[PDB]
C-alpha cells in the first residue's frame, strides 16, 4: 500500500499471468515470451489474475523457489509476495512453490510445462 | 544509495551490520561495563564505560550490566550506551547518515517501542527508522510467509504463529526458560559429577561445553541407559589448565529441560507441547501450514538432535493425517539479523521507513501502526 514501485503499479490490473524474477533485492519483470522458463538458481513471483462474475478480480500469488537460489532471493520473494498481497488489498492467496514440489494449480498455468534452467542471476548479498 | 544499518538486540548477544550483508559484521555480548571507581592510566580504568567484548575482558575492574531482559529494555541509559558503541565503534558510522532497522521481542510494550523510536530520532538523529518483530524476520529468511517460529535465545523462548506475513498475537506463547537457564543447569549437574564451575570464566567453560558437546536425545530413555552402560556417549573436554575431563549424559540431560522444564523446578510446558498449544490457538484453516512450517531460530535451538526430536514429539500430537515438518536452518543463530538485512535492502522497502519528517510532526506514537 505505501509501496512505490513501477511493477506494483502494473500488478493485477487485468486478467492473465504476470511473472517477475528476484534480481538483487529488486522485482524485475520476466519477458512474456520466456514465461515458463525458470532458473533453478533464482526465485520468482507469479501472479495469476482472474475476473469474477461480480466484477472483482481474483488473485493467486505464487512465489517459486529454485533449488539453488540464495537466501536473499528466496527471502526477497517471500517478502515481495506479502507486499504485493497487501498492495492488492489482500484479495490474494499466497502459495509457496518449491522447485520439484510445484502445485498442480501452478503447473496448470503453463500449457507446455516448465523449462528448468541451470544457473541464474547472482546473489544480491 | 546508503546502506541501512540492521541491529538485532538480543538479551545476551547483539548482532549488528549493514543491510545487504549476508551476516552481521559485529556480534558481541549485550553488556555495559562501568568502573566500580574509575582511574586514568592504561589498565587503571580510564574510560567511564565499556561495552561488549571489552567490558567482558576487563570485568576484573568493571561491574557489568545487561540492559535487556527477555528482549525488553530495562535500563534505557545503558541501552543508549550500547547503541552508541554499536554505531561509532562496532560499525564505525555516524547514525544520522543511515536508516536504522531495529528488532523487538514479541509482546514488547508500546511504551518501550515509542521510547526506542524517540532515542533513535532525537538522540542519534537517524534519517529513517523501522522496528521489526524478530520471529517474522526469521520466517522471511527461511523463505516463507506462513509458519510458526520457535525463537529460543538467551532470555526468552517464544512460539510465534504467522499467517501470510502477519503474526497472530493471540496465539503467541512464551516458555520462561532459555539459553542462560540451560547454561546454569548444566553448570549444576556438572557440579554433581564432582566439579566446580562458579566464576564467570568457569561458567563460560560450561557455556562452551553446552554449545560444543550437548545434544537432544531422540528418546530420553534409550539414551540415559545407553550412557549408563556403554561409555559410547562419553566425551572428553580439555580445560584451560589443560587437564581433560569427561562429559556423560549431562550432554543430553541439560537441553532436555527444553522439553521438560520441570527439571528446572519450572512449571511450564516444554517447547514441543507449547508449539502444539499455540497452533491450537490458531484458526483451523491455518493449523495445517503451521504444522508443515515449524521454523527454529536462535542459539538455544542449535542443539544437535533438537529438530529430530521436535518432529517426533509434534507428529505425536498432530492429527495422523497431518504433515509435520521442522525447519532448523544451519544459520539460525543469525536468522533474525539476516531477515532484516534482506528486508531493508529491498527496493520496495524504501518507502516503508518512518521518516525524520513524519516523526517531527507526529512523534513516537506513530511507530506502532507504521511498523505493523
Ligand atoms: N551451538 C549452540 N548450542 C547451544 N546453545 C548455543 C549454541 N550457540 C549459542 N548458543 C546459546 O544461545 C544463546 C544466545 O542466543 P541468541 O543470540 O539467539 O540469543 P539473544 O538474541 O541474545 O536472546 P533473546 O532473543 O532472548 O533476546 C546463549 O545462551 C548461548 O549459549
Ligand atoms: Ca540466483
Ligand atoms: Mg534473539
Amino acid at each position: 500500500m505505501v509501496v512505490e514501485h513501477p511493477e506494483f503499479l502494473k500488478a493485477g490490473k487485468e486478467p492473465g499471468l504476470q511473472i517477475w524474477r528476484v534480481e538483487k533485492f529488486d522485482l524485475v519483470p520476466v519477458p512474456t515470451n520466456l514465461y515458463g522458463d525458470f532458473f533453478t538458481g533464482d526465485a520468482y513471483v507469479i501472479l495469476k489474475t482472474v475476473q469474477l462474475r461480480n466484477g472483482n478480480l481474483q488473485y493467486d500469488l505464487h512465489y517459486w523457489l529454485g533449488n539453488e537460489c540464495s537466501q536473499d532471493e528466496s527471502g526477497a520473494a517471500a517478502i515481495f509476495t506479502v507486499q504485493l498481497d497487501d498492495y492488492l488489498n489482500g484479495r490474494a492467496v499466497q502459495h509457496r512453490e518449491v522447485q520439484g514440489f510445484e502445485s498442480a494449480t501452478f503447473l496448470g498455468y503453463f500449457k507446455s510445462g516448465l523449462k528448468y534452467k541451470k544457473g541464474g542471476v547472482a546473489s544480491g548479498f | 544509495e546508503v546502506a541501512a544499518l540492521v541491529i538485532d538486540n538480543g538479551s545476551g548477544m547483539c548482532k549488528a551490520g549493514f543491510a545487504g550483508d549476508d551476516a552481521p559484521r559485529a556480534v558481541f555480548p549485550s553488556i555495559v561495563g562501568r568502573p566500580r571507581h574509575q582511574g586514568i592510566m592504561v589498565g587503571m580504568g580510564q574510560k567511564d564505560s565499556y561495552v561488549g567484548d571489552e567490558a567482558q575482558s576487563k570485568r576484573g575492574i568493571l561491574t557489568l550490566r545487561y540492559p535487556i531482559e527477555h528482549g525488553i529494555v530495562t535500563n534505557w541509559d545503558d541501552m543508549e550506551k550500547i547503541w552508541h558503541h554499536t554505531f561509532y565503534n562496532e560499525l564505525r558510522v555516524a547514525p544520522e547518515e543511515h536508516p536504522v532497522l531495529l528488532t523487538e521481542a514479541p509482546m514488547n510494550p508500546k511504551s518501550n517501542r515509542e521510547k526506542m523510536t524517540q532515542i533513535m530520532f532525537e538522540t542519534f538523529n537517524v534519517p529513517a527508522f523501522y522496528v521489526s518483530i524478530q520471529a517474522v524476520l526469521s520466517l522471511y529468511s527461511s523463505g516463507r510467509t506462513t509458519g510458526i517460529v520457535l525463537d529460543s535465545g538467551d532470555g526468552n523462548t517464544h512460539v510465534v504463529p504467522i499467517y501470510a506475513g502477519f503474526s497472530l498475537p493471540h496465539a503467541i506463547l512464551r516458555i520462561d526458560l532459555a539459553g542462560r537457564d540451560l547454561t546454569d543447569y548444566l553448570m549444576k549437574i556438572l557440579s554433581e559429577r564432582g566439579y566446580s564451575f562458579s566464576t564467570t570464566a568457569e561458567r563460560e567453560i560450561v557455556r562452551d561445553i553446552k554449545e560444543k558437546l550437548c545434544y537432544v536425545a531422540l528418546d530420553f530413555e534409550q539414551e540415559m541407559q545407553t550412557a549408563a552402560q556403554s561409555s559410547s556417549i562419553e566425551k572428553s573436554y580439555e580445560l584451560p589448565d589443560g587437564q581433560v575431563i569427561t562429559i556423560g549424559n549431562e550432554r543430553f540431560r541439560a537441553p532436555e529441560a527444553l522439553f521438560h522444564p520441570s527439571v528446572l523446578g519450572l512449571e511450564s510446558a516444554g517447547i514441543d507441547q507449547t508449539t502444539y498449544n499455540s497452533i491450537m490457538k490458531c484458526d483451523v484453516d491455518v493449523r495445517k501450514e503451521l504444522y508443515g512450517n515449524i521454523v527454529m531460530s536462535g542459539g538455544t535451538t542449535m542443539f544437535p538432535g533438537i529438530a529430530e526430536r521436535m518432529q517426533k514429539e509434534i507428529t505425536a500430537l498432530a492429527p495422523s493425517s497431518m504433515k509435520v515438518k521442522i525447519i532448523a536452518p544451519p544459520e539460525r543463530k543469525y536468522s533474525v539479523w539476516i531477515g532484516g538485512s534482506i528486508l531493508a535492502s529491498l527496493t520496495t522497502f524504501q518507502q516503508m521507513w518512518i521518516s525524520k519528517q513524519e516523526y517531527d510532526e507526529s512523534g513516537p506514537s506513530i511507530v506502532h501502526h507504521k511498523c505493523f
